[PDB]
């Protein structure tokens, strides 16, 4: 009695990750290939993916999905990635009549009951248009200058946007007068060997805060807050700068 | 030749040296290439 | 702490071309990326370009799109920056920096029936990591 | 490959070159370790 049992399905936001499965019980796994078919509402079944000794994909997959077989438990997986909202359908599991895979629906003899996989984000996760999409043109805002008595505590605020600071780490640079810049803080929670622990940093939302204790004359310099990210060029921005003056 | 270090993922006082985190070189799909891989072994299955 | 040398600057007319050379010592140049930062006198910093360890991935800023070219030579441990279509606003100070990720070797060449021999590196992973910790003295470039 | 030399310890005249003292690298129980060993081989079992 050849029987096919599946898993997976359910809601996921657009661009999410889902994995489906389907095991074979009543027949030898290494004698037959497997395939995935999806039937959109009101449409006909179309080939999605299938693997015997070679993986094959549908014309609409565009390299997003990935099929594998694990002979240990005789199950075929389908690592769905970058799930666009047009992929919603009922996904079937089919056992081929041989070791080979056909793109037609009549190259298979045993079918699964079905499994609805739906995605209805409708662009809610992204949307772009300034927020996330191209980041517009965001420039960090910093106070013009700060001043405090020697040995006191000073705070520097570096507020930007969600993409540059909110969604990415922030690094701080110190530029002494007539001297090369030096790194002090990287990803807001670590310092190099050459910098003492007198400098502390933290982040909250889209604003970064730097805490300096035991300020001295030698610390008089210009501080810059910078963010880097290869995903988007807008996140690569340098701060205006804060001037530290010790009375 | 493995290169093992103790596991310290919030261990308990009973399981102190009983787990070793080892890394070793293994051949890839091509016989002309090696790569570093790691695995966890119990203390009873390894010697110095 | 390693030694950084910056040279190749000078006074050139607008619309001309120039090349800047940055030398690397006391560290593996091939194992780190390179970046160029422009800072006018009395103004803030401005990232210009970034290059990966292997020179495949290239990044440029909006203000220097289509006119600034960056290339590296790991064999000579020398950095080449070609400038085209210079403008008066380009008069500023350029800083030479390196990366920090300390790229390693993913694969090594093997001899199956030996496997104890130290053979050269075959494949590697690295690049990007747009973070600078060591800044050189820089070079002064004038456009007028 | 074998590095071989004639064995001669007040050897009898009938055995001028019957035996060879051959040395060669060899693999140990660990793959990434080699060992230098030697063996005696009859001339009929080695070819230059
Ligand atoms: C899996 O395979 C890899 C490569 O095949 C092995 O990597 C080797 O590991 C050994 C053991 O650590 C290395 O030997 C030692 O390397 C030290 C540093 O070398 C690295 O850094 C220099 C630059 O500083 C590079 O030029 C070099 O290529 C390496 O990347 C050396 O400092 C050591 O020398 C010191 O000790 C010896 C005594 O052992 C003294 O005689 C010397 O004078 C000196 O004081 C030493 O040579 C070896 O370099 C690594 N090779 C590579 C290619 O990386 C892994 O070990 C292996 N894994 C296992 C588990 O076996
Ligand atoms: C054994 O080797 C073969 C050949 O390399 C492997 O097939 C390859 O699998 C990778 C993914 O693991 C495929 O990469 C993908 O290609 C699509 C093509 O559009 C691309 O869009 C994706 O972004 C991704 O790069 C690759 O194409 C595929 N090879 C061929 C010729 O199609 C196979 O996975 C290996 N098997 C094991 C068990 O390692
Ligand atoms: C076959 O060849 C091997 C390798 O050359 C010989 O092994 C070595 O033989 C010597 C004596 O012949 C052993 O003693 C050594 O003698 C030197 C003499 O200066 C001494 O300085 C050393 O301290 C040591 O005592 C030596 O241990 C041995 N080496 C090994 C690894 O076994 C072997 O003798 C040859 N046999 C025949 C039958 O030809
Ligand atoms: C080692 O053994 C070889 C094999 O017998 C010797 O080769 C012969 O040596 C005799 C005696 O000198 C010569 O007359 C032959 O012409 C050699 N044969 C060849 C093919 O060259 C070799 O001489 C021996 N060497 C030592 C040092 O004992
Ligand atoms: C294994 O055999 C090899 C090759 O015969 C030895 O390696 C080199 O051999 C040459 C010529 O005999 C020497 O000049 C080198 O000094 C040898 N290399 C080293 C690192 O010593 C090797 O000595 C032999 N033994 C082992 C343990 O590998
Ligand atoms: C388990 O170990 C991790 C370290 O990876 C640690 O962060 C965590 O706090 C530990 N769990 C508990 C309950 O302490
Ligand atoms: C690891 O565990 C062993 C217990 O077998 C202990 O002796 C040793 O001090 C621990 N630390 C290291 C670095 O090996
Ligand atoms: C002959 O060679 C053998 C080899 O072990 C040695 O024991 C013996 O003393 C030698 N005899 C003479 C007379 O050289």
């Amino acid at each position: 009695e050849v029987q096919l049992v599946e898993s997976g399905g359910g809601l996921v936001q657009a661009g999410g990750f889902l994995e489906l499965s389907c095991e074979l019980r009543g027949s030898i796994f290494n004698q037959y290939a497997m395939a995935w078919f999806r039937q959109a509402p009101g449409k006909e079944r179309e080939f999605v993916a299938g693997m015997g000794a070679v993986p094959h994909y549908g014309e609409f997959v565009k390299g997003r999905f990935t099929i594998s077989r694990d002979n240990a438990k005789s199950t075929v997986y389908l690592q769905m990635s970058s799930l666009e909202p047009e992929d919603t359908a009922i996904y079937f599991c089919a056992r081929s009549k041989s070791t080979y895979i056909s793109y037609n629906s009549n190259g298979y003899d045993y079918w699964g009951q079905g499994t609805q996989v739906t995605v209805s984000s409708g662009g809610s996760g992204g949307g772009g248009s300034g927020g996330g999409g191209s980041g517009g043109q965001s420039v960090l805002t910093q106070p013009p200058s700060v001043s405090a008595a020697p040995g006191q505590k000073v705070t520097i605020s570096c507020s930007g946007n969600t993409s540059n600071i909110g969604n990415n780490f922030v690094s701080w640079y110190q530029q002494r007068p007539g001297r090369a810049p030096q790194l002090l803080i990287y990803e807001t929670d670590k310092r190099p060997s050459g910098i003492p622990d007198r400098f502390s940093a933290s982040k909250s939302g889209t604003s970064g805060t730097l805490a300096i204790t035991g300020l001295q004359t030698g610390d008089e310099a210009d501080y810059y807050c910078a963010t880097w990210a290869a995903s988007l060029s807008s996140a690569r921005v340098f701060g205006t700068g804060t001037q530290v003056i010790v009375l | 030749t493995l290169q093992c270090t103790n596991v310290t993922n919030n261990i308990t006082d009973d399981m102190r040296g009983e787990l070793k985190n080892c890394s070793f070189n293994m051949t890839t799909e091509l016989r002309d290439k090696k790569q570093k891989v790691y695995s966890l072994f119990y203390r009873l299955d390894v010697v110095q | 702490q390693v030694q950084l040398v910056e040279s190749g600057g000078g006074v050139v007319q607008p619309g001309t071309s120039l090349r800047l050379s940055c030398a690397a010592s006391q560290f593996r140049f091939d194992g780190y990326g390179m970046h160029w930062v422009r800072q006018a006198p009395g103004k803030g910093l401005e990232w210009v370009a970034s290059i990966s360890h292997d020179g495949i991935k290239k990044y440029h800023a909006e203000k220097v799109w289509g006119r600034f070219t960056i290339s590296r030579d790991n064999s000579k441990n020398t950095l080449y920056l070609q400038m085209n279509s210079l403008r008066p606003e380009d008069t500023a100070l350029y800083y030479c920096a390196k990366d920090l990720r300390e790229d390693e070797c993913e694969e090594w060449w093997s001899d199956y029936y030996d496997f104890g021999a130290q053979l050269p590196c075959a494949k590697s992973r690295g690049g990007l990591v747009g973070i600078a910790d060591n800044w050189g003295q820089g070079t002064m470039v004038t456009v007028s």
